[PDB]
RNA sequence: AACAUAAUUAAUUUCUACGUUUAUGGAGAUAAAAGCAUACUGAGUGUGCUUGGAAU
RNA sequence: ACUAUGCUUAGCCAUAAACCUAAAUAAUUAAAUUUAACAAAACUAUUUGCCAGAGAACUACUAGCCAUAGCUUAAAACUCAAAGGAC
RNA sequence: UACUUAAAAUUUAAGGAGAGGGUAUCAAGCACAUUAAAAUAGCUUAAGACACCUUGCCUAGCCACACCCCCACGGGACUCAGCAGUG
């Protein structure tokens, strides 16, 4: 069942790259900013990037 | 004059750090009994101490008197004295220069420089 | 680099203070008990006892904590040469980083104990000391990747209230 | 949003109006020479290593 | 018979019964001490790491990682009165 | 209660020598600091911060609650967790 744990694995990284997300959404508005700070684009941590 | 209602009236403890304006972070330690073993360890906490002149060093072991009121949320403390600064010790016994177990100018001259 | 580094005319260690006291000796003679006709080894102990007369107060004395803070810099300084050269020898690697971390020990002990003599020593032989942190820091993508933005975070808010103060005081001198 | 009246005993009114958690294939019953790591196929074999095999 | 491969030069993988199955140090050889037995005579002090019945489980999930069947970290429900070691 | 001012009982607020449940598969928290010309980049944390979970404890007694909305201007499921009774 490899292929499925592949699909899992692809599945369940994409949603720990959403929480990791939105953990630094909730950071910046709770400071009271409106806005991410210029400039700053959250990195993609958990995809293909090696 | 009244004093401080802090218990730790005085407290000694070694600059661990000092990187805010005029305020050194002092190491206290004390020995408390653990009730189990009957045995006793060190318990420390830290102390920020207002160091009006900048004159303290990281390591060096200082000497703090309870500030009357409060100067902000956690210094409450100022420098009194360093006991021993660090790497420049001075035998309190004999007054002269010392560089561990060792004196650096021996107690039978005076050179008195 | 370093500003000494001993000539090729330089006697080795063992005759350096003998043949100036032999009346005549011949150009072959000084040639062969140079440092051109001997071992890198050789260098490397004329490099060190002109640091040792340059720093310390007895340079008789090798057994100080400023003596043997002296002999790891030379030995340090020999192995950077070495791997630069030898880019995967392993165990020279670790000669190296053993040395740093045996030489940041040795400084920190001098600091705690003479102080004055740390001083001169750090200056002399060119050597930054590091406090040791007080706490140890994790490093990750996703703890270095929030990290950032909390700075700047920060940052922004804090330029917002420089900006509001600004404009406040502004407004209020306007009136007066 | 927060003024003013009064005052030859003194008082009056004002003193506002997002995100985050819980929930609807695998492992377990009643019996009606070897090994470790690893690769390939299928336990067979390959490479290194251990004796918890053996060898006068 | 022949290939991946064993070789080389640049990158990655981080696993062995990686075990002398002995943590690292300073002791002592007497305590009338086989202090189970087999290994490797025994024992003391110090500091850290680790262990707390068995299967479930070198598993599930979480987190880190040039690894993507992996690697490291590591449970619960569950079920039993054993499991296990030396002779 | 006395004096027209001093002894108590009882509380409140600000604090800290030390002590004080669980999980580290909760490992980072993200303004949590100092200075006082308003600058500095600091503060807590494997000696367990932060997060989550459970729990009245300190027992001559003490704490918390008083239908719910942590509060109670207000709103709403609109009141016995006073004694005795009922579903
Ligand atoms: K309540
Ligand atoms: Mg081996
Ligand atoms: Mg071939
Ligand atoms: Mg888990
Ligand atoms: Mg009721
Ligand atoms: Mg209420
Ligand atoms: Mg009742
Ligand atoms: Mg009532």
């Amino acid at each position: 069942t490899r292929f499925l744990r592949r699909k899992v694995r692809e599945g369940r990284l994409k949603k720990k790259q959403i929480k990791f997300e939105k953990d630094l959404k909730r950071i910046w508005l709770k400071a009271g900013l409106k806005e991410a700070p210029e400039n700053w684009q959250t990195p993609k941590i958990y995809l293909k990037n090696k | 004059i009244v004093r401080s209602s802090v218990h730790a009236k005085w407290v000694v403890g070694k600059v661990i750090g000092t990187a805010m304006i005029k305020t050194a972070k002092v190491r206290a330690t004390r020995l408390v009994l653990d009730p189990y073993l009957l045995k006793y360890f060190n318990k420390r906490k830290t102390y920020f101490a207002h160091d009006a002149l900048q004159q303290c060093s990281v390591g060096d072991i200082v000497l703090l008197r309870a500030l009357p009121v409060p100067r902000s949320k956690h210094v409450k403390h100022e420098l009194a004295e360093i006991i021993f600064k660090v790497g420049r010790v001075i035998d309190p016994v004999t007054g002269k220069p010392c560089a561990g177990t060792a004196y650096l100018e021996s107690p039978l001259s005076e050179p008195r420089e | 680099k370093q500003d000494d580094e001993p000539p090729s005319s330089a006697f080795i260690k063992e005759y350096k203070d003998i043949i100036p006291n032999i009346e005549k000796v011949d150009d072959v003679v000084k040639r062969i008990l140079s440092l051109e006709m001997a071992s890198r080894k050789e260098k490397l102990k004329i490099k060190q006892e002109q640091l040792m007369n340059k720093i310390v107060e007895n340079p008789e004395d090798s057994r100080t904590l400023e003596a043997q803070i002296i002999a790891l810099t030379v030995r340090i300084r020999n192995y950077e040469e070495h791997m630069q050269k030898h880019r995967k020898d392993k165990a020279h690697k670790r000669h190296l980083l053993m040395s740093i971390d045996r030489r940041k020990k040795l400084l920190k002990i001098l600091r705690q104990t003479n102080y004055d003599v740390f001083e001169k020593t750090c200056k002399e032989l060119g050597v930054e000391y590091t406090l040791p942190p007080l706490h140890f820091q994790k490093v990750h993508r996703r703890f270095l990747a929030k990290k950032a933005l909390c700075i700047r975070v920060y940052q922004e808010v804090q330029k917002l209230k420089k900006q509001k103060r600004a404009l406040k005081a502004a407004a209020a001198a306007a009136k007066k």
